[PDB]
RNA sequence: AAGGCAGCAGGCGCGCAAAUUACCCAAUCCUAAUUCAGGGAGGUAGUGACAAUAAAUAACGAUACAGGGCCCAUUCGGGUCUUGUAAUUGGAAUGAGUACAAUGUAAAUACCUUAACGAGGAACAAUUGGAGGGCAAGUCUGGUGCCAGCAGCCGCGGUAAUUCCAGCUCCAAUAGCGUAUAUUAAAGUUGUUGCAGUUAAAAAGCUCGUAGUUGAACUUUGGGCCCGGUUGGCCGGUCGGAUUUCCAACG
């Protein structure tokens, strides 16, 4: 008798569940991108589906409809501002052309590995999440993360971090502990 | 080859060799895959790695003699039990994933 | 076989013959034996002519 | 043309010759004469637990000559008698007379499955626990 | 004499099928004579793989064999190009957990923080189904011999089983995966869109006929501005036809 709670469920899975095509192009999103299983992979393609049907719903109205005109700069201005459009694309004949490459590059566990500083594309999906990326002034461990246009100057190591300074973690505290008590004394 | 490069080559650039390999995943290797050509296309006889003289006659008693038969020997490297009969003394043309598994399972390190 | 027989024909084609045939029989890939018959140009099996211009 | 009328107000015989041919579906009667419910062995339910009365052997359907291992089961709800297939080997030893089986649909929502002549239903839970339990040396049956 | 849990918690029964005889009015609100009392309404916690979200099970390195093709070649070599097999080592990072504290809270638990511990294959060890086709992945080995069994379907098994029972290897999804029943898509196999009826299932033996469904043609053009013609001429330029403009209205 407490309101419900809305909730949904954010993949799909593919119709035909056995190819050597669509099993294949698993490729790129699983070796040369570092996830963990194609439910990351189905996510993805899922808001992407759910991109093109606001679209193709628009596109069939009149140009200089109130509608299209107000939710089509609003899914392009969001679209731009994850960076998966690009600086000059914004036309709704750009955003059905849009495809599952360019929403993978926006995820932080690939920006980590794109600005430096993690020589690998899932060494970098092991430093986000033992909490050592911090956004402005925001851990996150959260691989998943889709950054925004104003935020790659702000991914860098956290202030608690050992890279980012502050007193360096459990193993090497303790390895200088056990040369202190051999070798110092 | 193996993680030698394959990771340090891929600094921001993510496609060099990315190609799919030949794609049995349960066939055999190709290590003869290239010699395989070679006898198609030269218009004579050619001898196929001829025999097994001292890796037959040594290596035989050193694996077999120890403890076990080679029906025994055969079950654990999983192949029939006239392939090791014919890697006994002689009459084989070695191939290298049985001559490497009769390598592993029994420790002499002849090949 | 079917690689190492039509690398023989077309050899043997390239030599200058009017026609030669290759013939494998056994178990070929099954357990139960089959004949794969190879060919190429014509041959004659009928006569005397065989004993001149047949080698087998 | 084609058959069928077509007028603008000409509704209400389109629909009731619709519902009439709706009978002549095969899922449509049974979902509204409630086949499930009076004559299916099952109440319309996908699980039913049984008393096993005997071991049975059935002869495999021809161009197989095996012999099948089922026994035959009376349910509680209903008091109704199935015949149930007893799965991969050594089953039969784990199944006794008088063990309160638990059975579920053979696969086929209502025929028979492969070789096997006229029966529809599978054994899962002997005693309780599982037979995939008790052919993988999982669980033990109940003393019993 | 007394009774009515389809209130809360619990029990028996029924079944394929469903939680604690816990804490509190602190929030949401309700009632009363009423700021204060009361509230199994309600909230908090326990059970809870119903569903749903996010995402650990590792990351960087160093180290080697065995081939094969081709080239140059003395023959002993390289010097590329690729095939497989690991196998021994190193410092770094972290939370799953154990917990001072504080925070949270009506009081707690838990989360979010955080002192102190907490990783080297023995563990802090991921499973569930598959490997003939549909349908992704072994004609590898041992056992059985139309037996045991598998198999949604086609099929497999009668002494060389790619299909059973195993070992190895591999595939698919993954903290989830299989099975059963129902239902939706598939299904243009219910057809208004949009089926079919000579022979595959299906045109009543034939005709009349009420309801129902369906039914030939016919009844006048006021705002202005830009565009095309088609007639009417002012206009022939020209050796009976050749361009169109300014003006009606003719729709």
């Amino acid at each position: 008798p407490r309101a419900p709670r809305t909730y949904s469920k954010t993949y799909s899975t593919p119709k035909r569940p056995y190819e050597s095509s669509r099993l294949d192009a698993e490729l790129k999103l699983a070796g040369e991108f570092g996830l963990k299983n194609k439910k990351e992979i189905y996510r993805i393609s899922f808001q992407l589906s759910k991109i093109r049907r606001a679209a193709r719903d628009l596109l069939t109205r009149d140009e200089k409809d109130p509608k299209r005109l107000f939710e089509g700069n609003a899914l392009i201005r969001r679209l731009v501002r994850v960076g998966v459009l690009s600086e000059d694309k914004k036309k709704l004949d750009y955003v059905l052309a849009l495809k599952v490459e360019d929403f993978l590059e926006r995820r932080l566990q690939t920006q980590v590995y794109k600005l430096g500083l993690a020589k690998s594309v899932h060494h970098a999906r092991v430093l986000i999440t033992q909490r050592h990326i911090a956004v402005g002034k925001q851990i996150v461990n959260i691989p998943s993360f889709m950054v925004r246009l104003d935020s790659e100057k702000h991914i860098d190591f956290a202030p608690t971090s050992p890279f980012g300074g502050a007193r360096p973690g459990r193993v090497a505290r303790r390895n200088a502990a056990r040369k202190a008590e051999a070798s110092g004394e | 080859r193996s993680q030698g490069q394959i990771n340090a080559a891929r600094r921001q650039g993510l496609v060099v060799s990315v190609d799919k390999k030949y794609g049995s995943t349960n066939t055999r290797g190709d290590n003869e895959g290239q010699r395989l050509t070679k006898v198609d296309r030269e218009t004579d006889i050619v001898k196929p790695k001829k025999l097994d003289p001292n890796v037959g006659r040594a290596i035989s008693r050193a694996r077999t003699d120890k403890k076990m038969s080679q029906k025994d020997l055969a079950t654990k490297i999983n192949e029939k039990p006239t392939v090791v009969n014919d890697y006994e003394a002689a009459r084989a043309i070695p191939n290298q994933q049985v001559l490497s598994k009769l390598e592993r399972a029994l420790g002499v390190k002849l090949r | 076989i079917r690689r190492a027989a039509y690398g023989v024909v077309r050899y043997v084609m390239e030599s200058g013959a009017k026609g030669c045939e290759v013939v494998v029989s056994g178990k070929l890939r099954a357990a139960r034996a089959k004949a794969m018959k190879f060919a190429d140009g014509f041959l004659i099996h009928s006569g005397q002519p065989v004993n001149d211009f047949i080698d087998t | 043309g084609k058959g069928k009328p077509r007028g603008l107000n000409s509704a209400r015989k389109l629909r009731v010759h619709r519902r009439n041919n709706r009978w002549a579906e095969n899922n449509y009667k049974k979902r509204l004469l409630g086949t499930a419910f009076k004559s299916s062995p099952f109440g319309g339910s996908s699980h039913a637990k049984g008393i096993v009365l005997e071991k049975l052997g059935i002869e495999s359907k021809q161009p197989n000559s095996a012999i099948r291992k089922c026994v035959r089961v009376q349910l509680i709800k209903n008091g109704k008698k199935v015949t149930a297939f007893v799965p991969n080997d050594g089953c039969l030893n784990f199944v006794d007379e008088n063990d309160e089986v638990l059975l579920a649909g053979f696969g086929r929502k209502g025929k028979a499955k492969g070789d096997i002549p006229g029966v529809r239903f599978k054994v899962v839970k002997v005693s309780g626990v599982s037979l995939l339990a008790l052919w993988k040396e999982k669980k033990e049956k109940p003393r019993s």
